[PDB]
Parts: structure tokens; C-alpha cells; sequence
């Protein structure tokens, strides 16, 4: 058999998922501070109590 | 130099803190304050350690 026909290939675009990425997260930002002014403020008025 | 309740030596029992939320553990050995008894129209001072 011959052909007199032109062939042509089309294959969908896949589907694809994008899953959530952070570089860094609000808790690390919050961690960068040397010193959270709240934890030392709740630590050190316990003194009386403690 | 400095004495508790303007007293002799003494070593005392490390009490555990009393307890507390959110907080790391710690030790003491007074509970209370010192301060010195009454006569009239006087300053007296009173020392806790
Ligand atoms: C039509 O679709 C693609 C080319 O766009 C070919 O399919 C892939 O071919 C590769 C090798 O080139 C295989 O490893 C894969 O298994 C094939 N499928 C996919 C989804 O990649 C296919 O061969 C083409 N048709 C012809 C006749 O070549």
C-alpha cells in the first residue's frame, strides 16, 4: 500500500499541577527578630507568680 | 555583703518554682519578703535575700 495522505501530530498539552512553595514562612519572619518583645514580656512578668 | 532577714548564715533547700504556664523550669529557697518588725516613729530596714 502507498499513501497519498500527509501525516500531522498533535498530542494535548498534559494537564499539570502547581503545589503551594514558600521560600520562607511568616513563622521564620517572626523568628529572624533576635528578640520577640512579647515572649520576653510574658516570661519576665511571671516572676512574682513563679 | 548582704544577709537574709539580717541573719546568720545559713545554706537553705532549693525549692522548685511554683508552677506556671509556657515557662522553663527554675528554683528558689524564700518565698517571702522581710520586713522588720514595729516601734513607733522610726525608720527600720529590712533586708530579703
Ligand atoms: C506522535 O506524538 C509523539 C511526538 O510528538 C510521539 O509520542 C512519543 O514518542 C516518544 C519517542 O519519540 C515515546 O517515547 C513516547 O512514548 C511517545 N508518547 C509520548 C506521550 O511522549 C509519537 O511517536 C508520534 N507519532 C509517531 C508516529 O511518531
Amino acid at each position: 500500500t502507498v499513501s497519498t495522505f500527509i501525516d500531522l501530530n498533535i498530542t494535548m498539552l498534559e494537564d499539570h499541577e502547581f503545589v503551594p512553595l514558600e521560600v520562607y514562612t511568616r513563622h521564620e519572619i517572626k523568628d529572624s527578630g533576635l528578640l520577640d518583645y512579647t515572649e520576653v514580656q510574658r516570661r519576665n512578668q511571671l516572676h512574682d507568680l513563679r | 555583703t548582704a544577709f537574709h532577714r539580717d541573719d546568720h548564715e545559713t545554706d537553705m533547700e532549693l525549692k522548685p518554682a511554683n508552677a506556671a504556664t509556657r515557662t522553663s523550669r527554675g528554683w528558689h529557697t524564700t518565698d517571702l519578703k522581710y520586713n522588720p518588725s514595729r516601734v513607733e516613729a522610726f525608720h527600720r530596714y529590712g533586708t530579703t535575700v
